């Protein structure tokens, strides 16, 4: 198979603001493939964030970001979505989807292979 | 059926996990991905459906040497374990269910993948192995492997190497005495065969009437022939031939010039008498010089697998 995932969406953000980030899917059932963000944090390496159910019906994320992030995704155009909010300098880094979810701590299951979108939350 | 079982969702304990995908099929107990839906955390679930207290104790005594050997670096973390009666089970069949991290997967996976391996890689493979069986051998009582192969190393998530089925382990030792009955060796030897595959037998268990002791040594004459795999792309005693096991007759390739330095390490293991074996902390040892004199941190990721 190929899979292709591109993410966006990222950019120069100030802290305590908001940024969407996007990703869109092909070469694979979008539909049957828990999906999850992750980020590459400079001086830790990668880590998980977020997940969503095949069907929506769950959603998780990483105790560092509950209550301020959100993870959504629309099966019909094959694209995953995640809306940032309250943004601390702890949350920059290099942001990937992937397939599948994470083991033990926040450790990811699949390593990136789309470049991602960088997130920089900088007060200028 | 063990494969319709994909789909379903296990409670064990306040986890609920969805059953994934089917990752080994091991005959007397699959082995499944399963992902708990209140955390999106991914497990590797091992399920026992028997009656058989054979087995039944034998995954019990399995749960207590994970237990024991948690929190370990270069052994598979244990999760969680829980078993259901006969009688409250649903297909009236004794169920046990146990739940460890998941992995990447199988290193020989990963190794066909990928010229031959360089030094480094040989290196820190070798090394994060026989940690974990020093981590065994240090507890109290020991524990002994005994089914230690290239299939039951595992690379994790973060690119190192676990080790993961200890169904075969004990931590019991037999010292061959001159009060055993000549039935008595008759017996246990057909014990081991049973239990055992003829590449991967020791001189020890095969001749029961040399007194060797058999015990902890036997898993250095295991990673003995490990480290020759990794090398040579072979094991030293592949086709199975007893004669050449108990003889210890076997054969470093001539004109190897790539892992010369290895060559000391794979003689020292291979030795018939299990006394004259390197004890697991001087293999330990000679590798850390190794890795010293090479300017490579051994418990370091092996990117190279990635
Ligand atoms: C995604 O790959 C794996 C991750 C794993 N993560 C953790 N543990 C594994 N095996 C295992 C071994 C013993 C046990 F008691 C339990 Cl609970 C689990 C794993 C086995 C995995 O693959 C199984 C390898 C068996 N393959 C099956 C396909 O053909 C070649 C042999
Ligand atoms: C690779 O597996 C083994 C290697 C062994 N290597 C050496 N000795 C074994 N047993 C043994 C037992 C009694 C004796 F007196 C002596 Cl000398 C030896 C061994 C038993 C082994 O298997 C024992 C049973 C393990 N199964 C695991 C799951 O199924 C039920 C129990």
């Amino acid at each position: 198979g190929q899979v292709q995932l591109q993410e966006s969406g990222g950019g120069l953000v100030q802290p305590g603001g908001s940024l969407r980030l996007s990703c869109s899917a092909s070469g694979f059932k979008f539909n049957d493939s828990y999906m999850s963000w992750v980020r590459r944090v400079p001086g830790k390496g990668l880590e998980w964030v977020a997940g969503i159910w095949e069907d929506s019906s769950a959603a998780h994320y990483r105790d560092s970001v509950k209550g301020r992030f959100t993870i959504s995704r629309d099966n019909a155009k094959n694209m995953l979505y995640l809306q940032m909010s309250s943004l601390k300098s702890d949350d920059t880094g290099l942001y990937y989807c992937v397939r599948r979810g994470y083991s033990g701590d926040y450790r990811p299951i699949n390593n990136p292979s789309s470049q991602g979108t960088q997130v920089t939350v900088s007060s200028a | 059926s063990q494969s319709d079982f994909v789909g379903q969702t296990v409670e064990l304990g306040e986890l609920r996990l969805r059953v994934r995908r089917v990752l080994a099929e091991g005959g007397f107990a699959f082995v499944y991905e399963a992902q708990d839906v209140g955390s999106g955390r991914e497990y590797a679930l091992k399920r026992l459906l028997s009656n058989e207290e054979e087995k039944n104790r034998a995954i019990i005594q399995e749960v207590c040497f994970m237990k024991k050997l948690s929190g370990h670096p270069n052994i598979v973390q244990f999760c969680s374990a829980a078993s259901i009666g006969k009688e409250e089970s649903d297909t009236g069949q004794a169920e046990f269910l146990l739940l460890t991290e998941l992995c990447k997967g199988q290193l020989v996976e990963f190794l066909k993948k990928m010229g031959p391996l360089s030094c480094d890689t040989v290196l820190k493979i070798f090394y994060q192995t026989c940690r974990a069986v020093q981590h065994m051998h240090r507890q109290k009582p020991p524990i002994i492997h005994r089914d230690l192969k290239v299939e039951n190393l595992l690379l994790s998530n973060q690119g190192t190497i676990k080790l993961c089925d200890f169904g075969s382990a004990t931590t019991i030792s037999h010292y061959p005495d001159y009060s055993w009955s000549a039935q008595r060796r008759a017996l246990v030897e057909e014990e081991i065969t049973r239990n055992t595959t003829p590449m991967y037998r020791t001189p020890e268990i095969i001749d029961l009437y040399s007194n060797f002791p058999i015990g902890e040594k036997q898993d250095i004459w295991a990673l003995g022939c490990i480290l020759y795999l990794l090398c040579f792309r072979q094991h030293p005693f592949e086709d199975g031939a007893k004669l050449r096991i108990v003889n210890g007759k076997y054969s470093i390739p001539p004109h190897d010039t790539q892992y010369t330095v290895f060559h000391s390490l794979i003689r020292a293991m291979l030795q018939v008498n299990p006394e004259e074996r390197l004890s697991i902390a001087e293999v330990v040892h000679q590798l850390q010089e190794i890795a010293a004199a090479r300017n490579v941190n051994p418990k370091s990721p092996i990117t190279e697998l990635l």
